[PDB]
RNA sequence: AUAGGUUUGGUCCUAGCCUUUCUAUUAGCUCUUAGUAAGAUUACACAUGCAAGCAUCCCCGUUCCAGUGAGUUCACCCUCUAAA
């Protein structure tokens, strides 16, 4: 399918059942369907935890970096995962979320002190 | 062979029209000072472009 | 049973039992010999038994069959550059010419092992592909999460029911 | 999802694209953070491009 | 540049009543999925014999041009590798006939 | 000084465990198939026999005493903005088919300001999850229980015990070496060595007993055999080791 | 065939594949089966006639070859004429089973017990 | 009686069979040719034994457990490591699955006897020279405690930029505080 | 296809039809709880509801997503050659 400049964009893709969120990073186009055609498949994503947690994530840098240098872009969740893994620097949105969580915790502590 | 000639003719006509009789900025890029709207579309504008 | 003389000549297994693999150079494979002349037993046995194997090892290369065309049979080949590889098998055994072509034009074990390693690399066993190309499509079938909500209901933390 | 020529449910034309308020110090810190992060990302992309070029040359 | 697929080809000549051209086919051997036996398969092809040197029913090689200069043509006769009747033996460069030597070897 | 790969030591070890083309090449309750028969001369029979002997020789080779591993204590990066906020610890690794499992980079984003490379147990678990190798169950097998271990020891078939111990854990794990030493000690109780004659034994039993100076059972077995020159060679090897 | 199953159970054979080709005539089928069972080349007699031992490479066991029969006196020191591509008229069913090309609505389906 | 491990070697069980298989005594009545690919779903019918009783659902003293070694070894080809098919077993599919699970549990426990081959090491090498296992020198910022890129943390910019942004965001501002409090009970 | 019924006063040979197994549905009745995939069959016409605007005014999704199996060798491999 000839897309309007469909450039490679590593995006996510569902793969679970109802009440069972499951995802899988895939190197697909910017306009192709979520679970549609794709070039290469990367390490699947494990959102839900289990016994002592098993949030497993993998990446094949040997080909991921090649496809990135070949003119492919990255999505926001891709940058989030890269920051969580450590490949790319920590995403600033994550730092803003952490600061907001710290401020909310401070407000909760203030409320708890006011309870008395 | 049966080539698609009508499609090519329509494409050429539309391209020639949109390239020659293109509406000038005075018609589409105009701004209404009473509601901040652009003719040829009928949509509003961002809020940070009011006092400007 | 089969309505032929030598059914073993065409059994797939016998064809896959080969070994010679022409390199990416030879383009045409022409052979000709005299059948009435019993002196060319090697060439006859070759054209009879090994031609199916050669054709199955690579259908891209061209193969032409001819009969009475010269007193002394020969195996004329054509390379991608333009030269020719003339190897004689008259008064010889098919195994001799087979080993000769395997050592000269046949793909060495290094190239075959490299191709096998490349194919194995392509056969990514870690990604969760759709079975046909890989293994374990979803994590629900392997250890890591609840073993399929269908095989067993989900715990109390199921989404929606909250 | 709307193919231009559609009945277009007239339910979103009654809203104003209002930008929520913003702080000064936090906004400047975030702007500097974004600038430096984009610089680092562009540097990493240039490094990857150089590596790909070296591989193609080899 | 190099749009043609089949590069080197050596087929049999048939059609020759044309200007600077000649029809050629290759008696290939395709495998059957059910019979598991090879049969005499052939497909006609167009060549560019600019000199019409070859006749009907012979063996000649054709050089595939980088790009087809016409609709169906995509090859060019290079040289007669084996002239039927006047064929030359690879070993012992001398003419030969039906399983016989027109001129005795040893020269 | 120890010289585990010494020529004389390896020769004496191979002598202790004969080839045995019948016990090593014993059939197992698995898929059956119709055998094939042929008629050859005696030279071809001798060639087949020596080929089977070479195959049996290639059979035994492992394992060496690699001792207990060391927990990796290397941190990649860290963060001060978090420091205990998002627990659960997210795991991340890298895929490389052209790199062995002993050169991976399994990162684990922990909540605290750190970023270790995971332990060895979690490393092997993630490797099995990503690259399912033959055997090596994800969860620990129930056979390794005290009662189950005793029952297996009572079966008088320690070959399958060692096979399972080697197929489950890795040759460098701590529990692996522990179970191996436990099995060796159990075999030590009531002298007997004819059971471990068609499997791994030279590297785990004889070498371990020579290192621990527990050569009483081996000496008794050698005396029961017949050789005396082999006994003197073993005494010389023990003197060299100590 | 169920009749063949009973015949084998009475003889002693436990399990053995057999393609009941051709017509299904009880009397003629049983007579042909008896004739075939009476005309069989054993291992000991074949070895005594030819001389060479019985070489085999069982897949269940290891490469260790185990002779099944040996001659009763002489031993042909020369090997058999290992002439490749022999003239063994195999059946098309054998090829269809080896290549898995056989397909139908009753190929190899689950059968009853006992 | 109660988890049968002594009754297996009793006299009644030996007289009823002794050396014959228990799965062969059950015959399947069906249409012409071969019975269906599936047998009865459940031995009983949520109460009493309905239809042809299974080879095991006929006596209250015939339970199953991981300790039933002889029973599980006799009810399945202990000499062939290949499970049969539902028509061959000819038993209540519920009990078929139960027996399969019991055999799996016995194999995972060690009671059952069967060949257990081994495998090869996870890596041809047994060294630790790579940095991922030998050592990993830290960075100056790692030793200093502060993470890389100090601008990630709080850094109160000059008041000039704040006034400029306020001029940009005139009547749209919020209440900002100092650095992010690191307290969270 | 390991199998059965079937031409006759009977047997042998050839061979027709059907039964025996698995998938798609529902005419009939009947269906304790809970969980999981999917719920067009009409390329006939549609009431309506909803599905795509952020945004310093500009590109941009509208040329995708979601469906159809009417028509239907336009898919896989190589080369050339702009949009990223
Ligand atoms: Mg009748
Ligand atoms: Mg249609
Ligand atoms: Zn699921
Ligand atoms: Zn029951």
């Amino acid at each position: 399918k000839a897309y309007r400049g469909g450039h490679l964009t590593i995006r996510l893709a569902l793969g679970g059942c109802t009440n069972r969120p499951f995802y899988r990073i895939v190197a697909a186009h910017n306009k192709c369907p979520r679970d549609g055609r794709f070039v290469e498949q990367l390490g699947s994503y494990d959102p839900l935890p289990n016994s002592h947690g098993e949030k497993l994530v993998a990446l094949n840098l040997d080909r991921i970096r090649h496809w990135i240098g070949c003119g492919a872009h990255l999505s926001k969740p891709m940058e989030k995962l890269l920051g969580l893994a450590g490949f790319f620097p920590l995403h600033p949105m994550m730092i803003t979320n952490a600061e907001r969580l710290r401020r909310k915790r401070a407000r909760e502590v203030l409320l708890a002190s006011q309870k008395t | 062979v049966r080539p698609r000639l009508i499609a090519e003719l329509a494409r050429r006509v539309r391209a020639l029209r949109e390239q020659l009789n293109r509406p000038r900025d005075s018609q589409l890029y105009a701004v209404d000072y009473e509601t901040l709207t652009r003719p040829f579309s009928g949509r509003r504008l961002p809020v940070r472009a009011w006092a400007d | 049973p089969m309505k032929g003389r030598f059914p073993i000549r065409r059994t797939l297994q016998y064809l896959s039992q080969g070994n010679v693999v022409f390199k990416d150079s030879v383009k045409v494979m022409t052979v000709n010999y005299n059948t009435h002349g019993e002196l060319g037993e090697g060439a006859r046995k070759f054209v009879f038994f090994n031609i199916p194997q050669i054709q199955y090892k690579n259908p891209w290369v061209q193969i032409m069959m001819f009969k009475n065309m010269t007193p002394s049979p020969f195996l004329r080949f054509y390379l991608d550059s333009g030269e020719q590889v003339l190897v004689d098998v008259e008064t010889k055994s098919n195994k001799e010419i087979m080993e000769h072509i395997r050592k000269i034009l046949g793909k060495n074990e290094e190239t075959l092992r490299e191709e096998e390693e490349e194919k194995k690399q392509l056969s990514h066993p870690a990604n969760f592909g759709p079975r046909k190309y890989c293994l374990r499509e979803c994590i629900c079938e392997v250890e890591g999460q609840v073993p399929c909500p269908s095989l067993v209901p989900l715990p109390k933390e199921m989404r929606g029911k909250y | 999802r709307k193919t231009r020529h559609d009945p277009l449910a007239k339910s979103k034309i009654e809203r104003v694209n209002m930008p929520p308020a913003v702080d000064p110090a936090e906004f400047f810190v975030l702007m500097e953070r974004y600038q430096h992060y984009r610089q680092t990302v562009r540097a990493l992309r240039m490094e990857f491009v150089s590596e790909v070029q070296r591989k193609v040359h080899e | 540049r190099s749009s043609v697929h089949a590069r080197w080809i050596v087929g049999k000549v048939i059609g020759t009543k044309m200007q600077k051209t000649a029809k050629v086919r290759v008696t290939r051997l395709v495998l059957d999925p059910y019979l598991l036996k090879y049969f005499n398969k052939r497909k006609t092809y167009f060549a560019h014999d600019a000199l019409q040197q070859c006749t009907v029913g012979d063996i000649v090689l054709l050089r595939a041009l980088p790009v087809p200069r016409a609709k169906h043509v995509k090859h060019e006769l290079a040289e007669i590798v084996f002239k039927v009747g006047k064929v030359i033996d690879p070993v012992t460069g001398k003419p030969c006939a039906g399983t016989t030597y027109l001129e005795s070897p040893l020269s | 000084k120890p010289t585990f790969m010494d020529e004389e030591v390896q020769s004496i070890l191979t002598k202790m465990t004969g080839l045995n083309l019948q016990k090593t090449f014993k059939p197992a309750i698995q898929e059956l198939k119709p055998p094939t028969y042929k008629l050859m001369t005696q030279a071809q029979l001798e060639e087949a026999t020596r080929q089977a002997v070479e195959a049996a020789k290639v059979r035994l080779k492992m394992p060496p005493v690699l001792e207990e591993r060391v927990p990796i204590n290397d941190v990649l990066a860290e963060d001060k903005i978090l420091e205990g906020t998002e627990t659960t610890k997210y795991v991340f690794t890298d895929i490389s088919y052209s790199i062995p499992h002993r050169e991976r980079f399994i990162v684990v984003r922990e909540p605290s300001g750190t970023l270790r490379k995971a332990s060895w147990e979690e490393r092997d678990r993630m490797i099995q999850v990503y690259f399912p190798k033959e055997g090596r169950k994800i969860l620990t097998p129930i056979i390794f229980k005290e009662e189950n271990l005793r029952t297996m020891y009572s079966q008088d078939r320690h070959v399958d015990v060692l096979n399972l111990c080697f197929a489950q854990f890795e040759p460098d794990s701590t529990e692996y070496i522990k179970v191996h030493h436990k099995t060796y000690e159990d075999i030590d109780k009531r002298g007997k060595y004819d059971l471990l004659r068609s499997t791994r034994y030279f590297g785990g039993m004889v070498w371990y007993f020579v290192n621990n100076k527990k050569i009483d059972g081996l000496l008794i077995d050698q005396i029961q055999r017949d050789l005396i020159d082999d006994a003197t060679n073993l005494v010389q090897l023990y003197h060299v080791l100590h | 065939h169920r009749a063949i199953i009973t015949i084998c159970r009475l003889i002693g054979i436990k399990d053995m594949y057999a393609k009941v080709s051709g017509s299904i005539n009880m009397l003629s089928l049983t007579q042909g089966l008896f004739r075939g069972l009476s005309r069989q080349e054993t291992h000991q007699q074949l070895a005594d006639k030819k001389g060479l031992h019985v070489v085999e490479i069982r897949e269940e066991c290891g490469p260790l070859p185990i002779v099944v029969a040996s001659p009763r006196g002489p031993l042909r020191k020369d090997p058999e004429p290992e002439d490749e591509v022999p003239d063994v008229k195999l059946d098309w069913e054998d090829v269809k089973t080896a290549q898995g090309m056989k397909r139908s609505v009753w190929s190899n389906l689950k059968r009853a017990a006992t | 009686k109660d988890e049968p491990w002594k009754y297996l070697e009793s006299e009644e069980y030996q007289e009823r069979y002794g050396s014959r298989p228990v799965w062969a005594d059950y015959r399947r009545n069906h249409k012409g040719g071969v019975p269906p690919q599936r047998t009865r779903k459940t031995c009983i019918r949520r109460n009493k034994v309905v239809g042809n009783p299974c080879p095991i659902c006929r006596d209250h003293k015939l339970h199953v457990d991981f300790r039933n070694v002889k029973l599980l070894e006799q009810f399945v080809c202990a000499h062939t490591g290949i499970i049969f098919y539902a028509p061959y077993t000819g038993v209540c599919v519920k009990q078929h699955k139960r027996l399969t699970q019991a055999i799996q549990k016995a194999r995972d426990h060690g009671l059952l006897i069967y060949h257990i081959p081994q495998v090869e090491p996870r890596d041809l090498d047994f060294s630790t020279s790579h940095g991922a296992v030998s050592a990993t020198p830290p960075a100056p910022t790692l030793v200093s405690g502060d993470p890389w890129y100090p601008w990630y943390n709080w850094k109160q910019p000059p008041e000039r930029e704040l006034s400029r942004l306020r001029r940009l965001y005139q009547g749209h501002l919020q209440e900002e505080s100092g650095p992010p409090p690191e307290s969270m009970p």
